[PDB]
C-alpha cells in the first residue's frame, strides 16, 4: 500500500550549528585517566548541520546521499520518528536494509523491498509493497516542548553497518542543545552490501493527516583525528577536533586539554603544486 | 637555637614531621609530582 | 610529496616526533645559550660623552 | 628538502648592545654593577 | 688562524647538512634513490619494498645526524657554560683562579 | 619535479641544459622549445607553530609560518617568518613567548613586539 | 571453553586474544559494550570474561634482575 | 615554575620511556605488531622473516633510547659534577667567585 501526499507547504531546509555533537566511541576498549587520539570517520565541530522539521503543513521526508556516515539527531517527543531505510536503488533490482520499531517491537530487515515513494506509519487517533529476496533478519530490544535528544551515527565499513545511539533527556524548544554527550556503540549489523542513499521514515497521525511536532538533524561525517578524554570511570567527557582551529590543533599534538604559555611547534606548510607543466623538443 | 637572633626554622630538619625534612625541603618534595 | 612513502613510514611510528623533539631541543638549547653567556644585566649602562 | 635554519633569538646588534653594556659597566663602576648597583 | 674555533663549528655544522643533503643521492641498494622513477616504473608489490630500502636507508642516516648534532650540542653548551662562567668571574670581577 | 619557475640570470653554455648546485640539486632549467634560463626554487614549506598565552587566561591564538613571507599564504613580516593574529605595536617590552630575530609575543589580544 | 583460575601467572586466551600474565580481580567498572582495557601505553591491562560477566586486571607475571 | 629544572628531566625520562613502549606497536612494514598473531597465523618460513622485520624495528628503537638516555645522562652527570663543586665552594667555605 502507498499513498501520495499532496498537502506539503514548500520550503527550503535550514542549516544549523553542530556545537560538540556526533562523538561516538571509536572502539570497544575500556580506557581510564587517558587521552587517546583516534583516526576515524567523525563529524566536525561546530559544522553545518541540515535541519528538516515536522509541523502542522511541514512534512519532511526527503532521500538523502548516505556519503562516508551519517550522524541523526533527533529532537523528538512523541516518538513519531520510528525507523530508517537504506540502499542504493530502493527497488527490488538491488537490496535494502530496513529499520523500524513499531509500537511492540524493534524490527531489522534487509530485504529487496519494492519501496513506496513516499513510504510512512500511520497511527490513529505502508512502506513497502513487497519483499522477495529476505537474506538476514534481526529482532531486538526498543531503542527509542521537544524533551528527547535521539543521537545515532550510522556507518559502512568493511561490510559491517554500525549503530552508534544515544539518548539524552533535553528541555530546550527548538534547536539543538549545546553540551557533550559521548554516542555508545548500539548495532554492529553483518550485511555486507552497498549503501549509498537514505531516508527516514515518520508517522502520520489520523483524526485527512497530521503531522506530530518534531525536528531532526542530518549531518555528514569525514575522516579526522579526535583527541577523546576518558575519565576515571571510563566515559567520555569531552573531545578535540585536531583539524578544527590551531588551538585545538596544539592541544592534540601536545596530547593535553590544557596548553601552557609559550610557542609549540604543530603543524608543516607546503605549497601546494597548482598545475602540471610539460615542456618537450 | 640561640644563634644571636638568626632563626633557621625553615631550613632545619622538623622534629613533628615524621620525614625529618625541613619546612622548605618538605614544600619541595610536595611540588615535584 | 609521495604519499606511498608517507603510507610506509607510518609503519615505523613516532621515529619523525622523536627527531623533530631533538632538534627542537637542540634549537632551544642554543637561545638559552646565548641568553646565559650575555644576559647577564637587566640594566643597558651607556659610557659618558667625554 | 625539509631543512631550514632558525633565526636566532637575540640578534647581532642586541648582543652587541649587551657586550656594550657590559663594558659601560665594567669601565664606569668596575666590578660592583655585577653585585648589585652600579 | 686567529678564529679558528668559531670556523671549526660554522664548518662542521654546515658539512653535515652537506652530508645529510648528499644521503638523498643514494639509492642504498634500491634500483635508484628518485622515489619518482620507482613509483613510475614498478608495481606496487615491488615499489613498496624499494621505497622500504630507501626509508630506512634514509632514516638510518637522519638518525646518525641527529645523534652528532646532540653530541655537538653537548660540547657547545659546555663551551657556552665556561663562557658564561669567564664573563661572571673575569668580566664581572676581578678572579684569582691561575690561567 | 615540484618548483617556482623564476627568469634567471645565468649564462649557460649550449650544451648544458640543467643546471645544479652545490648540493647537486636541480636548482636552473632551460626550456627545450624556446632556449632561455629558468630558476627552480623550491616551494615554499616551514613550520606552522602556535603562539598562545595560558587556557586559564585566554583561548587567543597566532600562527607563525617559519620562513615563508607572507604574500603567500593582524598580519605581520618578520624575519622568522609570517605571524598571523597578532598585531604589530611599536612600543619595546621584555620577552614573554620567544617568535625569534628579536621579536617576542605577550598577551595585554596578542601584540607582538 | 575451560575453567578459569586466579591469581596464577597462566597462558589467557579471551575471544582470541591470546597471552600470559596473573589474572586477578578487578575493581574497574566497564561499560556493558567494553569488553577489553588498555593503559597510558596501549597495553592490554583488563579483560572482561565472556563465560561470567565479570572485569579482571592481567598483571603481567614476575619478572626482574638476578644479581 | 620554580622547580622547572628537576620537571624537565622527569618529563623527559617519562616521555622517552613512554615513547619506547609506544614503538612496541609499530609492526616496522610486517603484518602484525604482535609476535603471537605472527605465529598462529603464519609457517615459520614467512614467521622468521616477520620476526626480522619487528626484530630490526625494535632494535633501532632500544638503540635510539639508549643513545638518548646516554646522552641526557652526560648531560645530568656535568649538572651533578657543578652541583658538587657549588656544594664544596659555596656551602663548605665562602667563594670569590662572583656569580
Ligand atoms: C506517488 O507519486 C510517485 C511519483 O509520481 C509515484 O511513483 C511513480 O509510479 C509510477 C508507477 O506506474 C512510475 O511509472 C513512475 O516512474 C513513478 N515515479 C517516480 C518518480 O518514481 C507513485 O506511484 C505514487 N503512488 C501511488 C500509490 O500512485
Ligand atoms: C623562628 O621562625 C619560626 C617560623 O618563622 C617562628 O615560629 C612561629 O612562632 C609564632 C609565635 O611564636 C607562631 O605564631 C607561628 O605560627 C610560628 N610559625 C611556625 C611556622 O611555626 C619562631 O617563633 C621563630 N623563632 C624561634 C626562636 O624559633
Ligand atoms: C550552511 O549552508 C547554507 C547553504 O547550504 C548556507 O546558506 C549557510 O550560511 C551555512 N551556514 C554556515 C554557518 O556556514
Ligand atoms: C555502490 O553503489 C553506487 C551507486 O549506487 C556505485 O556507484 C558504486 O560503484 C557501488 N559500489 C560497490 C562496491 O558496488
Ligand atoms: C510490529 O512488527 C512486527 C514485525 O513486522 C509484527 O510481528 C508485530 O505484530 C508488529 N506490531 C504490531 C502492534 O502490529
Ligand atoms: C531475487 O528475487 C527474484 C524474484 O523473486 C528471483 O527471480 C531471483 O532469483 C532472486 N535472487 C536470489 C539470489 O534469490
Ligand atoms: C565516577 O563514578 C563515581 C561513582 O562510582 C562518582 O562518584 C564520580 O562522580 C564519577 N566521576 C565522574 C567524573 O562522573
Amino acid at each position: 500500500q502507498c499513498v501520495n501526499l499532496r498537502t506539503r507547504t514548500q520550503l527550503p531546509p535550514a542549516y544549523t550549528n553542530s556545537f560538540t555533537r556526533g562523538v561516538y566511541y571509536p572502539d570497544k576498549v575500556f580506557r581510564s585517566s587517558v587521552l587517546h587520539s583516534t583516526q576515524d570517520l567523525f563529524l566536525p565541530f561546530f559544522s553545518n548541520v541540515t535541519w528538516f522539521h515536522a509541523i502542522h503543513k511541514r512534512f519532511d521526508n526527503p532521500v538523502l546521499p548516505f556519503n562516508d556516515g551519517v550522524y541523526f539527531a533527533s529532537t523528538e517527543k512523541s516518538n513519531i520518528i520510528r525507523g530508517w531505510i537504506f540502499g542504493t536503488t530502493l527497488d527490488s533490482k538491488t537490496q535494502s536494509l530496513l529499520i523500524v520499531n513499531n509500537a511492540t517491537n524493534v524490527v531489522i530487515k534487509v530485504c529487496e523491498f519494492q519501496f513506496c515513494n513516499d513510504p510512512f506509519l500511520g497511527v490513529y487517533y505502508g512502506v513497502y509493497s513487497s519483499a522477495n529476496n529476505c537474506t538476514f533478519e534481526y529482532v531486538s530490544q526498543p531503542f527509542l516542548n521537544f524533551k528527547n535528544l535521539r543521537e545515532f551515527v550510522f556507518k559502512n565499513i568493511d561490510g559491517y553497518f554500525k549503530i552508534y545511539s544515544k539518548h539524552t533527556p533535553i528541555n530546550l524548544v527548538r534547536d539543538l542543545p549545546q553540551g557533550f554527550s559521548a554516542l555508545e556503540p548500539l548495532v554492529d549489523l553483518p550485511i555486507g552490501i552497498n549503501i549509498t542513499r537514505f531516508q527516514t521514515l515518520l508517522a502520520l497521525h489520523r483524526s485527512g493527516w497530521t503531522a506530530g511536532a518534531a525536528a531532526y538533524y542530518v549531518g555528514y561525517l569525514q575522516p579526522r583525528t579526535f583527541l577523546l578524554k576518558y575519565n576515571e570511570n571510563g566515559t567520555i567527557t569531552d573531545a578535540v577536533d585536531c583539524a578544527l582551529d590551531p588551538l585545538s590543533e596544539t592541544k592534540c599534538t601536545l596530547k593535553s586539554f590544557t596548553v601552557e604559555k609559550g610557542i609549540y611547534q604543530t603543524s608543516n606548510f607546503r605549497v601546494q603544486p597548482t598545475e602540471s607543466i610539460v615542456r618537450f623538443p | 637555637k640561640d644563634f644571636g637572633g638568626f632563626n633557621f626554622s625553615q631550613i632545619l630538619p622538623d622534629p613533628s614531621k615524621p620525614s625529618k625534612r625541613s619546612p622548605i625541603e618538605d614544600l619541595l618534595f610536595n611540588k615535584v609530582t | 610529496d609521495s604519499t606511498e612513502c608517507s603510507n610506509l613510514l607510518l609503519q615505523y611510528g613516532s621515529f619523525c616526533t622523536q627527531l623533530n623533539r631533538a632538534l627542537t631541543g637542540i634549537a632551544v638549547e642554543q637561545d638559552k645559550n646565548t641568553q646565559e653567556v650575555f644576559a647577564q644585566v637587566k640594566q643597558i649602562y651607556k659610557t659618558p660623552p667625554i | 628538502n625539509g631543512l631550514t635554519v632558525l633565526p636566532p633569538l637575540l640578534t647581532d646588534e642586541m648582543i652587541a648592545q649587551y657586550t656594550s653594556a657590559l663594558l659601560a659597566g665594567t669601565i664606569t663602576s668596575g666590578w660592583t654593577f655585577g653585585a648589585g648597583p652600579a | 688562524s686567529a678564529l679558528g674555533k668559531l670556523q671549526n663549528v660554522v664548518n662542521q655544522n654546515a658539512q653535515a647538512l652537506n652530508t645529510l643533503v648528499k644521503q638523498l643521492s643514494s639509492n642504498f641498494g634500491a634500483i635508484s634513490s628518485v622515489l619518482n622513477d620507482i613509483l613510475s616504473r614498478l608495481d606496487p608489490p615491488e615499489a613498496e619494498v624499494q621505497i622500504d630500502r630507501l626509508i630506512t636507508g634514509r632514516l638510518q642516516s637522519l638518525q646518525t645526524y641527529v645523534t652528532q648534532q646532540l653530541i655537538r650540542a653537548a660540547e657547545i653548551r659546555a663551551s657556552a657554560n665556561l663562557a658564561a662562567t669567564k664573563m661572571s668571574e673575569c668580566v664581572l670581577g676581578q678572579s684569582k683562579r691561575v690561567d | 619535479g615540484t618548483g617556482v619557475l623564476t627568469e634567471s640570470n645565468k649564462k649557460f653554455l649550449p650544451f648544458q641544459q640543467f643546471g645544479r648546485d652545490i648540493a647537486d640539486t636541480t636548482d636552473a632549467v632551460r626550456d627545450p622549445q624556446t632556449l632561455e634560463i629558468l630558476d627552480i626554487t623550491p616551494c615554499s614549506f616551514g613550520g606552522v607553530s602556535v603562539i598562545t598565552p595560558g587556557t586559564n587566561t585566554s583561548n587567543q591564538v597566532a600562527v607563525l609560518y617559519q620562513g615563508v613571507n607572507c604574500t603567500e599564504v593582524n598580519v605581520f613580516q618578520t624575519r622568522a617568518g609570517c605571524l598571523i593574529g597578532a598585531e604589530h605595536v611599536n612600543n619595546s617590552y621584555e620577552c614573554d613567548i620567544p617568535i625569534g630575530a628579536g621579536i617576542c609575543a605577550s598577551y595585554q589580544s596578542i601584540i607582538a613586539y | 571453553s575451560t575453567n578459569l583460575v586466579k591469581n596464577k601467572c597462566v597462558n589467557f586466551n579471551f575471544n582470541g586474544l591470546t597471552g600470559t600474565g596473573v589474572l586477578t580481580e578487578s575493581n574497574k567498572k566497564f561499560l556493558p559494550f567494553q569488553q577489553f582495557g588498555r593503559d597510558i601505553a596501549d597495553t592490554t591491562d583488563a579483560v572482561r570474561d565472556p563465560q561470567t560477566l565479570e572485569i579482571l586486571d592481567i598483571t603481567p607475571c614476575s619478572f626482574g634482575g638476578v644479581s
